[PDB]
């Protein structure tokens, strides 16, 4: 995350990293369900081995509500495709059941036609994560969020070098320096209504990051419910 | 009219059938007798900041 702030206590508890063999953290995800973790198809090709981590907000020190979580089956959607990062959507299954408490519990699913209409037509969204605290730069040891308003889509369609899909939507800022960033995708991007929290998007891609004239891209989750709830009962 | 006036009134979903709002909640929470509110059924309901 490039500009933002530190998530405080239970304000972030739907995210979740995904670590490898060295314990580090290469890409986010959002909490579903006490089985099931949201993230990005792209994020599969990123490490060979690795495990899940909730409950954390500090990397450095032991705060008492971190759990790690071992994967049993992953759900890659089989459309998608590295040219364009078309259909970048997976689901995991956990081996153990997530035990909700203090910063660990889901984010809602909404239904397509009132998410479409009433959440992303909101002013703005939340995106979090312990990616990049700038384009060339190290991983945040804070879990970070950050508002992003909703951009409208022919101008992002201008703005950009590469293919936005049906699949796609665009958030975040012209030239004000924030935006997510590498090691950010996969994790959540969420809509409040009534202090409530829809999951709305998916961390996915950029033309680097807060660059000036350019917008951090989003899977686009409402286009997918169904796919969703398919892959959570197998 | 409806949805697009104050989200028809409802806590969450809110969907327009024939010629009146009906209200629903995601999973995890059943709606009021009021038909509106949305209830959560257990401990740490999606969506929701944790306070303890
Ligand atoms: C090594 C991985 C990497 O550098 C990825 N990052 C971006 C650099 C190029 N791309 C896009 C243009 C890309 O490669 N795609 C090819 C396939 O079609 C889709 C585009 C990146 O994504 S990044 O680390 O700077 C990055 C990653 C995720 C981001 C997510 C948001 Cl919302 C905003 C900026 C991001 C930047
Ligand atoms: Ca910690």
């Amino acid at each position: 995350i490039v500009g933002g702030q530190e998530c405080k206590d239970g304000e972030c508890p739907w995210q979740a990293l995904l670590i490898n063999e060295e314990n580090e953290g290469f890409c986010g995800g959002t909490i579903l369900s006490e089985f099931y973790i949201l993230t990005a198809a792209h994020c599969l090709y990123q490490a060979k081995r690795f495990k899940v981590r909730v409950g954390d907000r500090n990397t450095e020190q032991e705060e008492g509500g971190e759990a790690v979580h071992e994967v049993e089956v992953v759900i890659k959607h089989n459309r998608f495709t590295k040219e364009t990062y078309d259909f970048d959507i997976a689901v995991l299954r956990l081996k153990t059941p997530i035990t909700f408490r203090m910063n660990v519990a889901p984010a809602c699913l909404p239904e397509r036609d009132w998410a479409e209409s009433t959440l992303m037509t909101q002013k703005t969204g939340i995106v979090s994560g312990f990616g990049r605290t700038h384009e060339k730069g190290r991983q945040s040891t804070r879990l970070k969020m950050l508002e992003v308003p909703y951009v409208d889509r022919n101008s992002c369609k201008l703005s950009s070098s590469f293919i936005i899909t049906q699949n796609m939507f665009c958030a975040g800022y012209d030239t004000k320096q924030e935006d997510a960033c590498q090691g950010d995708s996969g994790g959540p991007h969420v809509t409040r209504f009534k202090d409530t929290y829809f999951v709305t998007g998916i961390v996915s891609w950029g033309e680097g990051c807060a660059r000036k004239g350019k917008y951090g891209i989003y899977t686009k989750v409402t286009a997918f419910l169904k796919w969703i709830d398919r892959s959570m009962k197998t | 009219k409806l949805c697009s006036l104050d989200n028809g009134d409802c806590d969450q979903f809110c969907h327009e059938e024939q010629n009146s709002v009906v209200c629903s909640c995601a999973r995890g929470y059943t709606l009021a007798d009021n038909g509106k509110a949305c209830i959560p059924t257990g401990p740490y309901p999606c969506g929701k900041q944790t306070l303890e």
